[PDB]
């Protein structure tokens, strides 16, 4: 019909700012992780040794790693990096959602300073599984046994983002549809310190009904995906709470550690 | 929010 037509197009749009905006694809890391590709299998670091080792191969959009820190920090310092870029991938992304950059300036920062760290959980999902996370590219594997064996506080920074996942990933959710949730997720009318919620609202809405859409034509045998996704959205938000504070916990006890000053814009005065 | 407004206006 007329309004669906919107609604299917506005779902389009989405997914091909969203393929041109993110490096690695849910498609491809899933196509990585269960061996069916033609690539080479990504280096799998599971020690301090395979770490090293594997410290040459690890390039993200060709940027080389600078070539003496301990293990933890190591991990640490990459998976900054990475975040980094993520925050500014993210950022073109929003700027794709139709209305998103007429909305106040102001109120686009908030939104992106509370939207990151869900979309980044999200996308993390896309790369995971029991054994561990695709990392760069997917180019390496880090298994979740190595992880949770660093030392504390690092130990259990990756944990609880390992345990959404499995969760997560039980929808079996695509592209197409997490390019929808992303967009989603950004335009909350809750976050605290917005001016002007109404027009944030209104964009979410449309997206909202986008996504309930797309979930229908791209799994009609999955009876209330679009509820149980929601359900997961207000999990993920409690989720990202531990998460600032392990790095409160972090930022304070940890000072051989500089932590990034996007990163620092987004953590400051956060939960 | 200095890096995230410019990262927004860029
Ligand atoms: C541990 C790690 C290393 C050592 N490198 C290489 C690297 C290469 C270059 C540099 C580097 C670059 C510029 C300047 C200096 C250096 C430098 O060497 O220090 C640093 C590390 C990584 C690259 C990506 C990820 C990654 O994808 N992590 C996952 C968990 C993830 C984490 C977060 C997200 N996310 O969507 O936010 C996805 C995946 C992890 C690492």
């Amino acid at each position: 019909n007329p309004e669906s037509a919107d609604l299917r197009a506005l779902a389009k749009h989405l997914y091909d700012s969203y393929i041109k905006s993110f490096p690695l694809t849910k498609a491809k890391a899933r196509a990585i992780l269960t061996g069916k590709t033609t690539d080479k299998s990504p280096f799998v670091i599971y020690d301090m040794n395979s770490l090293m080792m594997g410290e040459d191969k690890i390039k993200f959009k060709h940027i080389t790693p600078l070539q003496s820190k301990e293990v933890a920090i190591r991990i640490f310092q990459g998976c900054q990096f990475r975040s980094v870029e993520a925050v500014q991938e993210i950022t073109e992304y929003a700027k794709s959602i139709p209305g998103f950059v007429n909305l106040d300036l102001n109120d686009q920062v908030t939104l992106l300073k509370y939207g990151v760290h869900e979309i980044i959980y999200t996308m993390l999902a896309s790369l995971m599984n029991k054994d561990g996370v695709l990392i760069s590219e997917g180019q390496g594997f880090m298994t979740r046994e190595f992880l949770k064996s660093l030392r504390k506080p690092f130990g259990d920074f990756m944990e609880p983002k390992f345990e959404f996942a499995v969760k997560f990933n039980a929808l079996e959710l695509d592209d197409s549809d997490l390019a929808i949730f992303i967009a989603v997720i950004i335009l909350s009318g809750d976050r605290p310190g917005l001016l002007n919620v109404k027009p944030i609202e209104d964009i979410q809405d449309n997206l909202l009904q986008a996504l309930e859409l797309q979930l229908k034509l791209n799994h009609p045998e999955s009876s209330q995906l679009f509820a149980k996704l929601l359900q997961k959205m207000t999990d993920l938000r409690q989720i990202v709470t531990e998460h600032v504070q392990l790095l409160q916990v972090i930022k304070k006890t940890e000072t051989d550690m500089s932590l990034h000053p996007l990163l620092q814009e987004i953590y400051k005065d956060l939960y | 929010h200095k890096i995230l407004h410019r990262l927004l206006q860029e």
